[PDB]
Formats: structure tokens, C-alpha cells, sequence
């Protein structure tokens, strides 16, 4: 019940932006509302309550707002300390208390297509008797983008775990793999490999393909 | 079958301004984001602007940082290029854009018929 | 100043039970009540159970519901959480936190201290060492730009994992993936170096993993396909 | 033309207008500082208004009239006889002035204090001296620029008093005056009290608006926990309870705030024993609510609602004043404007609209006038409070 819904899931912004978060509730709570921050690996810290108070140990530069089931928190100077995850909660009785879902702030760059560079399992997999098929797309931004399996020039679906890392301090990009882990029995049927590959940076999609 | 005629600009000297525009009818850009994609000589259509929806920002290409500048109004489905500065190294046929999916991942099945801006 | 310490979580088996214990110090529990809030793996944060020290009134979430039961000692000082029947989906981290009474301003601060965290998982597979494989880039696919080396870990069971480029020497521009699900249990990780210069000198990539648990150090020594 | 009754006529309306005026801001400025209890902001203000216009009663009325019904100004030739041109007209404008500055300055505290919703004090008396310097400083203009000339009536050198501007600047002024007399003196007394009175009628409404709606989602839950058949009920109708609870409080003023506090901790009491599944407790907890609501609710809520009673009681006392001046103030200017741009320059209508214009001004002249001894009539038939202290 009362149930809480933040607006902005992700928001890229750089160095001394203003930065506004929006959040809204399905029923008449009064100003018991605050907001938290959260470093990732660390326990969420207390940023505002009673819908429009400062915390003791918080710049000034934080702020909130209330207006009728609406709330609003804004940062005025986004300083280099205010890139983590941001959370909204209501408390109006001890058993009825509901979280929302976060918002993830990151920094704005250009935009850099996603290089791929493929390479093919190696023999002692196969060996072994399950091989992986496995592609891989280096240093993009933003983090969007789409890639497609695809077997003896043919797309198939299962076996398509992927990961993707975090905002590295080089350049602040990104970085995906995909594996295809297969047994031997279907791996000695298929001969070609394609993995083919569109992000919003790439006005064309490319695939490049290794024989087996 | 998104027409996306962009009118607009076509020669400027150096140093000047330019404001190019695409837009759409029966396709409403109020839920897709809009691309811009300069085809130059010999080259494949090359990333220059983009503009998520409303709200969520407006993301660049090094080639245009801050020299151009991308905003779309959704009542009439329309969006604008404000080139400043141009150097004579611009001349080439600009590509307005549609992407056809609602989590901006890859899609650009659409792809513009062409407006050469030449400069210099 | 007010402080909270949880401890007490460690793997268990699906249908096993556990008891934590959130340890109060620089105040007493009986002017500030108790509550366990739950942080899946990249999820949400959740409302799982509640305390009050002095009236002694407990309530907790559907989530938890008959299987949770929460409970505290004010001459020691500390609260305690037992869990029974968990599942595999229960795995996360679990934090206490505090949270003051009504007539006042202490009400209207909600919680202003937390603890620090514990991480309970719950799995069935044993403990194995891993096993490495090499993943060297095809000849043709960059031949003398920038070459995607990389050494594919599975079959493994340890948390604190250790995965090293060159047994540690490539340290320069490389990328190691979180672990992913995989099936079966287990995890699945890989790391890539980018090296743009393919000459036979850098050509070795013992790329070293780790397995603390099971005192299992494999290295692999890729070929340049 | 207009006979010398009209003459007649302006000799009597002008002793009318002071032996009612001078008697009347008498008694009021008598009043309002004879009374321990008529002491306050507004009442200063009322109290400076009036004053305003004592000292141009009694000095311009008597050598209006004297001049009016007589050979020529008084005191031709004398040193400080000259000075009596100079003093007529820089007294009239500064009483408009003040009284213009004063009508504005009741508007804005008049807003000012709706919103903060629950004897001069330092802010009051600094306007007051601020307005009565103001409006010196922009009525110095008319007493630098009049000087008298000469004629010959009878044969004689004789000096009459007319505006012959001199510096550049007094051209600057004469060649365009009316325009910001009339912007000055017409536009932003009826522009700036009409845009604070709006944002007072907007803002009333909402301060009581939500109270009501308060008081109501309090009375509806209680009727609803009062046949609640399961707990789901009695936690849905108390959650409402427990945010209307929260938000009223705010709203009351620093006793009060006590009583609502024992609300909420009964309504947690009841929320608590409705948790554990016991309905008839719960029931019984929400029935014991009735011995805090009639005991600190009912009386906050009277008290409050009838103080805004009041609150308005004097806006209306105030904003009569500014309907009357505005009333008062009108037709001269009609005559004045309207003889300038679509002026009788050579219009054949001569023989009707010439006289029509010419008694329309030669009234709004005696109408303008009246102004100055009018506000102790309005304020005893509309104040209600300043007619008790001139009944005793
Ligand atoms: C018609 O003479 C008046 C005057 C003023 C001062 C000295 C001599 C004569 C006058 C005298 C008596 C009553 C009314 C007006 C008149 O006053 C006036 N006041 C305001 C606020 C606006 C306008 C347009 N007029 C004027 O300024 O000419």
C-alpha cells in the first residue's frame, strides 16, 4: 500500500548542474517523506526529512520541496561527490513503509561506437566437450545497445548471459561481453559464428563472423 | 513510412548560422528520440546529434560539441540543428533519423533522404 | 555517537536457518526502537521486520511472514533475527536500523543511523576449483590493432574472487566482468586486455584465478590464434 | 457661461466642508489615541490619514474662500503674502499623496496579515514618517514653480498668482503634467490594491478550504471505524485519521498542539491493537477518541474560524475607503482628459458640450474637495467598531 514512484531512473549530468528528482505517492501522506544517499558496497545515509529540512553533516546545496502528493529534491551544484544512488521513502506509522525503486546519476560524454573486437573459444573447450561462443564491445557510450546471437548465419535464442561493467575512470565508458557456452554435441553441428551487434552511435549494424 | 522532408539551411559563409529542421506526421516523436546523421563524401553517415524525450537530455558527437545545438517541440512533431561557427569542413548532406524502439538500444530501420549543407 | 553493528550471516542450505545479531552501543535499545530492512543484489530496498524495545509490540512484511522471527535483549543490548526455512531467492544483504519514539522531533528524523550490513546467501552446490580457459582473438580479427585477449573462468564457488591479467603484471587498460548467474550454481567471469601490440614478448597472458576457499590457484596460458 | 451662484455655491459647500471636517478628524484623532484598546497598525495609519488633512483644511479653505468671493488674492503686496501662492498648492498635493500612500500601505498589511493567520509597532510608525516625507519630496514641484504677474484692473498694477514656468524645467513639466497626475494619483492606488485584494480572496478561500476538508476525512473515518467489520478496515480508515491528524497540526498556531498530540498517539494506540487482529479493541479505542475531539479540537476550530471573522471585518472597512476616493477622484479627471485630445478646438458642438465640460469640472472640483472630510462618515456607517467609541 502506498505505493511510492521515482521519475528518473537514470540521469547523466556533469560537473556544476542542477539536478532535479521527482517522486509521488498514491495516497494523501503528509510531509513524512525523506531521501536517502547510497555509495554502492555502503549503508544508505540520511539526506532530508519532514519533506523540506536540512540533516546535520549535508551541504546546503541539497534542497527539497513539497507541493500536495508530489516531491521534489534538487541539487543546485552537482559537485564531484554527488554521483551515487538516490532513494525516496514515506514513514507515516512504524509497519506501513514502502521504499522506491532509485535513481543512478552518472556524468555526460560523447558518444564513442562500440569497437568489436570477436574472438573464438579455444580448442581445450571443445575438448573438454563445451565450447563458448563469446563477443565482445569495448569502450561505448552511452550504455544502450543491442546484440543479437547468431549461429551458422542464423539466430538462436538460450545461452545468452551477458554482463555489463561500470563507469571506468580512464574516460568514463563502458564495456559489454556475451557468452554462448554450448556442448559439444550442437557445436560440432554448427560451422559459422556471427554476433550481430546495433548501438544509437552506429547508424549501421556490423557483424563480423570466425569459422569453425 | 515516417517522412521526415528536413527543410533549412543549404550555404552559409564562414563563421555564420544555420538552423536546419525534420519533422513528422502520423509518427508522433513524443515517444522516440530523433538522430542526426551527417553523410559525408565517401563515408557512412557519421553520429553527429541526438535528442532523447522530453526530459531526458540531449547527448552529442565531439564533431559538433557545442557548436550545435538539438531541440524538438512534440505538438507538431518537429525538431531543429543550430550550427554556429561552421568551419569549411562541414560541407557535406545532412540525414534526419527516427529510432524505432521506446529504450533508445539500437534501432534505425528509417533513414533520411538527404539535405546537402555545404559551407565555405 | 550512536552506533549499530550486525553480524552472524553465513551460507546456508535451502531449508536451513540462521540468527543474526544487531548490537547497540552509545544509547539503550528502550528509547529507540528496531528495524531490518533487506537489499537484494541489484534490487530495491524492502521492509522485512520490526521491534520496539520497550512496549515489545513486533510486526513484520509479507515478504517474511512466518518464517522470520525478531526479538531483543535490552540488558545486552541487542537485537536478534532468526530465519527459518530460506530460500535461494532470500540471498541478500540485510542492514538494522533505528528508529525513535512519537511525542518529539526524534519521531519526525526517521532513521538517522544505520548499521553496516550482512550478506546471507543460500545455494546447494559445493566448492570446486575453477576452471580457465584460454580466449586469445582470431588472427584475421585485428590483425596489429588493439587484440581482445581474454581467459574465461568457470565452474567455481568462492566470494571474494581474484582474477589477474599476466598472473598480475598486465595491469594496463583492462577490463574484468562481474560474475554472472550462470546455471547449475556456480558463477561465470571473464577478463580482457586490450594490448594493442601483438608482439610474442607480451604474447605469454598467464592470466592467474584465485579460489581462497578451496586453496585452488589455476592459470591459463593462452595461444594467439 | 455660469452665473456667480455658482460662486455662491462654492463659498457655502467650502464652509460646509470645514465646519464638518475639522470637527470630524478632531474626534477621530480625540478617539484614537483616548482608547487603550483602538491602538494598532491600521488604527495608526487611520489616525495619520486623518491628520493629513486638518492642515489643509483649516489653512487653504479660508483664503480659498476669501479669494473666491473677494477683489483679489490676499495680501498683494507683502513678502510672506507671496509665500501663501507658494504653500496653496504644495499642501493639496502633499494631502493627496499622503492619502494615496496610506490607502496602499493598509492593502499590503492588509494582505500581509491574512497570510500569517494567527500599540504602533517600529515597522508601522517607520511607513508612516516615510510616506510623510514622500510625499513633500514629490509635492515640492508645485510649490517651486508658482509665482505671481501683473494686470491692470481698474487701472491698478495688481498681482495675481498663475503657473508662468521660468526654468526649463518647470516648461518641461508644464508642457506634460496631467498624464502623470493622472497615472500617479488614479492608476496604481487602483491597479495594486485590486491585484492584493485578488491574491486575499484567492488565498482565503484556500486557508479554509482544506481546514473543512480536515475536519470532514476525521468525522467520515470515525463514522467508518465506528462499523468497521474487519481490521483491513479499521487500518485503512486509520491510516486517513492518522495523515489528517498530521497535517492539521501544522496548520494550528502555537495547548492546542498537546491536544493533538494525544490524538495521534491514540490513534497509534488503536492502529497498534488492530495489528495483533483484536477488532473489538480497536473499536473500543476508536470509540474513546470522542473525549479528546469535544475537549481541544471543537474549541481550536471555533476560535479559529471566527477569528478569520474578524480579519475580514477590517478589510472591508479598509477597502471602502478606496472605492469611495476612486469615486470621489473620477469625474475631474473625466473633464481633464477629455479637454485635451478630443478638446473643443474648433467643434461646432460649442453651444452644448463647451458648457456640459465647463459644469462637469467646476463640480468635480467641489467633488474632489469632498474628499477631505467624508472618511469620518464612511468609517462610522461601515467600521462598526469606530461607532461604538463615537456613540460613547
Ligand atoms: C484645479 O486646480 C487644482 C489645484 C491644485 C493646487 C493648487 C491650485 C489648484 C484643484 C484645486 C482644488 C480642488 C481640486 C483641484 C488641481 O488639483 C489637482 N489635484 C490632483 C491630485 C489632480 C488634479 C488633476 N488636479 C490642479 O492641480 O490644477
Amino acid at each position: 500500500d502506498i505505493q511510492m514512484t521515482q521519475s528518473p531512473s537514470s540521469l547523466s549530468a556533469s560537473v556544476g548542474d542542477r539536478v532535479t528528482i521527482t517522486c509521488r505517492a498514491s495516497q494523501s501522506v503528509s510531509s513524512a517523506v525523506a531521501w536517502y544517499q547510497q555509495k554502492p558496497g555502503k549503508a544508505p545515509k540520511l539526506l532530508i526529512y519532514s519533506a523540506s529540512s536540512l540533516y546535520s553533516g549535508v551541504p546546503s546545496r541539497f534542497s527539497g520541496s513539497r507541493s500536495g502528493t508530489d516531491f521534489t529534491l534538487t541539487i543546485s551544484s552537482l559537485q564531484p561527490e554527488d554521483f551515487a544512488t538516490y532513494y525516496c521513502q514515506q514513514y507515516l506509522y512504524y509497519s506501513l513503509v514502502t521504499f522506491g525503486q532509485g535513481t543512478k546519476v552518472e556524468i555526460k560524454r560523447t558518444v564513442a561506437a562500440p569497437s568489436v573486437f570477436i574472438f573464438p573459444p579455444s580448442d581445450s573447450q571443445l575438448k573438454s566437450g563445451t565450447a563458448s561462443v563469446v563477443c565482445l564491445l569495448n569502450n561505448f557510450y552511452p550504455r544502450e545497445a543491442k546484440v543479437q546471437w547468431k549461429v551458422d548465419n542464423a539466430l538462436q535464442s538460450g545461452n545468452s548471459q551477458e554482463s555489463v561493467t561500470e563507469q571506468d575512470s580512464k574516460d568514463s565508458t563502458y564495456s559489454l561481453s556475451s557468452t554462448l557456452t554450448l556442448s559439444k554435441a550442437d557445436y560440432e553441428k554448427h560451422k559459422v559464428y556471427a554476433c550481430e551487434v546495433t548501438h544509437q552511435g552506429l547508424s549501421s549494424p556490423v557483424t563480423k563472423s570466425f569459422n569453425r | 513510412q515516417v517522412q521526415l522532408q528536413e527543410s533549412g539551411g543549404g550555404l552559409v559563409q564562414p563563421g555564420g548560422s544555420l538552423r536546419l529542421s525534420c519533422a513528422a506526421s502520423g509518427r508522433t516523436i513524443s515517444r522516440y528520440a530523433m538522430s542526426w546523421f551527417r553523410q559525408a563524401p565517401g563515408k557512412e553517415r557519421e553520429f553527429v546529434a541526438v535528442a532523447r524525450r522530453s526530459g531526458d537530455g540531449a547527448f552529442y558527437a565531439d564533431s559538433v560539441q557545442g557548436r550545435f545545438t538539438v531541440s524538438r517541440d512534440d505538438a507538431k512533431n518537429t525538431v531543429y540543428l543550430q550550427m554556429n561557427s561552421l568551419k569549411p569542413e562541414d560541407t557535406a548532406v545532412y540525414y534526419c533519423a527516427i529510432d524505432s524502439d521506446t529504450f533508445y538500444s539500437g534501432s534505425y530501420d528509417y533513414w533520411g533522404q538527404g539535405t546537402q549543407v555545404t559551407v565555405s | 555517537e550512536v552506533q549499530l553493528v550486525e553480524s552472524g550471516g553465513g551460507l546456508v542450505q535451502p531449508g536451513g536457518s540462521l540468527r543474526l545479531s544487531c548490537a547497540a552501543s552509545g544509547f539503550n535499545v528502550v528509547d529507540f526502537s528496531l528495524h531490518w530492512v533487506r537489499q537484494a543484489p541489484g534490487k530495491g530496498l524492502e521492509w522485512v521486520a520490526y521491534i520496539s524495545s520497550s512496549s515489545g509490540s513486533t510486526s513484520y512484511a509479507d515478504s517474511v511472514k512466518g518464517r522470520f522471527t525478531i526479538s531483543a535483549d535490552t540488558s545486552k543490548n541487542t537485537a536478534y533475527l532468526q530465519m527459518n526455512s530460506l530460500r535461494a531467492e532470500d540471498t541478500a544483504v540485510y542492514y538494522c536500523a533505528r528508529w525513535g519514539y512519537w511525542p518529539g522531533e526524534p519521531w519526525w528524523k526517521a532513521f538517522d543511523y544505520w548499521g553496516q550490513g550482512t550478506l546471507v546467501t543460500v545455494s546447494s552446490a559445493s566448492t570446486k576449483g575453477p576452471s580457465v580457459f584460454p580466449l586469445a582473438p582470431s588472427s584475421k580479427s585485428t590483425s596489429g590493432g588493439t587484440a581482445a585477449l581474454g581467459c574465461l573462468v568457470k565452474d567455481y564457488f568462492p566470494e571474494p574472487v581474484t582474477v589477474s591479467w599476466n598472473s598480475g603484471a598486465l595491469t594496463s587498460g583492462v577490463h574484468t566482468f562481474p560474475a554472472v548467474l550462470q546455471s547449475s550454481g556456480l558463477y561465470s567471469l571473464s577478463s580482457v586486455v586490450t594490448v594493442p601490440s601483438s608482439s610474442l614478448g607480451t604474447q605469454t597472458y598467464i592470466c592467474n584465478v584465485n579460489h581462497k576457499p578451496s586453496n585452488t590457484k589455476v592459470d591459463k596460458k593462452v595461444e594467439p590464434k | 457661461k455660469i452665473t456667480s451662484a455658482f460662486k455662491y455655491i462654492n463659498t457655502v459647500i467650502s464652509c460646509t466642508i470645514f465646519i464638518v471636517g475639522m470637527v470630524g478628524n478632531a474626534t477621530l484623532l480625540r478617539i484614537i489615541y483616548q482608547n487603550k484598546c483602538m491602538r494598532n497598525g491600521p488604527n495608526a495609519l487611520i489616525a495619520s490619514l486623518a491628520l493629513g488633512d486638518l492642515i489643509y483644511v483649516v489653512i487653504d479653505l479660508p483664503i480659498n474662500v476669501f479669494k473666491l468671493l473677494a477683489g483679489r488674492w490676499p495680501f498683494d503686496h507683502n513678502d510672506f503674502g507671496v509665500f501663501l501662492c507658494k504653500l496653496f498648492p504644495f499642501l493639496q498635493k502633499s494631502s493627496v499623496g499622503i492619502t494615496v500612500l496610506n490607502l496602499c500601505a493598509l492593502s499590503v498589511d492588509r494582505y500581509r496579515a491574512v497570510a500569517s493567520w494567527s500599540g504602533i509597532p517600529l515597522v508601522t510608525a517607520i511607513e508612516i514618517v516615510s510616506i510623510w516625507i514622500l510625499s513633500f519630496i514629490l509635492a515640492i514641484p508645485e510649490a517651486i514653480g508658482f509665482v505671481m504677474v501683473p494686470f491692470e484692473y481698474r487701472g491698478e498694477q495688481h498681482k495675481t498668482c498663475m503657473l508662468n514656468a521660468t526654468s526649463k524645467f518647470m516648461e518641461f513639466y508644464q508642457d506634460v503634467k496631467d498624464w502623470w497626475l493622472f497615472g500617479f494619483y488614479f492608476c496604481m492606488p487602483l491597479v495594486c490594491t485590486a491585484i492584493f485584494y485578488t491574491l486575499m480572496t484567492c488565498e482565503a478561500r484556500r486557508q479554509l478550504a482544506d481546514l473543512e476538508d480536515n475536519w470532514e476525512t476525521l468525522n467520515d473515518n470515525l463514522k467508518v471505524i465506528e462499523k468497521a467489520d474487519n481490521a483491513a478496515q479499521v487500518k485503512d480508515a486509520l491510516t486517513k485519521m492518522r495523515a489528517a491528524a498530521l497535517d492539521a497540526q501544522k496548520a494550528t498556531p502555537p495547548d492546542f498542539r498537546h491536544g493533538f498530540d494525544i490524538l495521534v498517539g491514540q490513534i497509534d494506540d488503536a492502529l497498534k491493537l488492530a495489528n495483533e487482529g483484536k477488532v473489538k479493541e480497536a473499536q473500543a479505542a476508536a470509540e474513546q477518541l470522542k473525549t479528546t475531539r469535544n475537549a481541544y479540537i471543537q474549541k481550536y476550530l471555533e476560535r479559529a474560524r471566527s477569528t478569520l471573522k474578524q480579519r475580514r471585518e477590517v478589510a472591508k472597512t479598509v477597502f471602502c475607503l478606496v472605492v469611495i476616493f476612486a469615486l470621489c477622484w473620477f469625474p475631474l479627471h473625466l473633464s481633464r482628459i477629455l479637454k485635451k485630445t478630443v478638446y473643443n478646438e474648433m467643434d461646432k458642438n460649442r453651444c452644448e458640450l463647451l458648457s456640459f465640460l465647463l459644469l462637469m469640472d467646476y463640480i468635480g472640483i467641489n467633488l474632489a474637495t469632498m474628499n477631505s472630510c467624508i472618511n469620518p462618515i464612511a468609517l462610522y456607517f461601515v467600521s462598526k467598531k469606530f461607532k461604538n467609541c463615537f456613540q460613547s
